[PDB]
């Protein structure tokens, strides 16, 4: 999961 | 907006698609290419080329089980090109680039025809 | 294989997807929550949801056009989960967490339920 | 385009  | 993002969610998506095309599952067309015969789901094929959105967004033939493409359309380029729109891997080679360019052309699949100019322009 | 791969193409696939749902395009199922309801497609719901995947491949369910979900579920839950389905992106908040999950856990979508459990792990 |  990442800050898109 | 604040969402997170899961990187590899749309890559397996695309695999479980294509897993449900493997097996046969909520396949929707058939896709008659010079007597041969690929079943597929619309909704893959509208989204992977301009030619299936603008046909299955047709009120008359968005019904249709069974779409038969143009006859000059050679079956291995549109098997190349069927497996590429589920798994993103194009078999481009030599003894296929004419027919995969041609069949992409067709099928309006735009960074197809891209690699395969490229890839024409550095053997000439 | 000797295949070239396209890096952009199942997110590109997604946000076609995500446009065809959008403008209500070939959508094929009703889900109903709590007496809200969402339309969308079948295959973007199996590829995403371990319950609409053993759901949607039962011989008589794989048929049905209105699926009602238990009425524990949360619409709200469902809603963001069904766009994280589309576009990879989860609006996790602190006020949404314990529906997302429950909701994530029912529809058996295991990235979602560990990034949740982590989420209130750091905040306990 | 890359070589996966
Ligand atoms: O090269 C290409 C690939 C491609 C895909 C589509 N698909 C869609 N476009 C927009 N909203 C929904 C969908 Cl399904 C249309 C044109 C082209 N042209
Ligand atoms: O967390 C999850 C997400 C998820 C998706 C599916 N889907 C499929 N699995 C295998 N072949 C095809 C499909 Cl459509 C099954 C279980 C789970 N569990
Ligand atoms: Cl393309
Ligand atoms: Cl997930």
């Amino acid at each position: 999961w990442v800050i898109p | 907006d604040s969402c997170i993002q899961f990187t590899r969610h749309a890559s397996d998506v695309l695999l479980n698609l294509n897993r449900l095309r493997s097996r046969d599952i909520l396949t929707d067309v058939v896709i008659v290419v010079s007597r041969e015969q690929f079943r597929a789901h619309k909704t893959v094929l509208m989204a992977c080329s301009g030619l299936f959105y603008s046909i299955f967004t047709d009120q008359l033939k968005c019904n249709l089980s069974v779409i038969n493409l143009d006859p000059e359309i050679n079956p291995e380029g549109f098997c190349i090109l069927l497996d590429f729109m589920y798994t993103s891997r194009l078999n481009l080679r030599e003894g296929n680039i004419m027919a995969v360019m041609a069949t992409a052309m067709y099928l309006q699949m735009e960074h197809v025809v891209d690699t395969c100019r490229k890839f024409i322009k550095a053997s000439e």
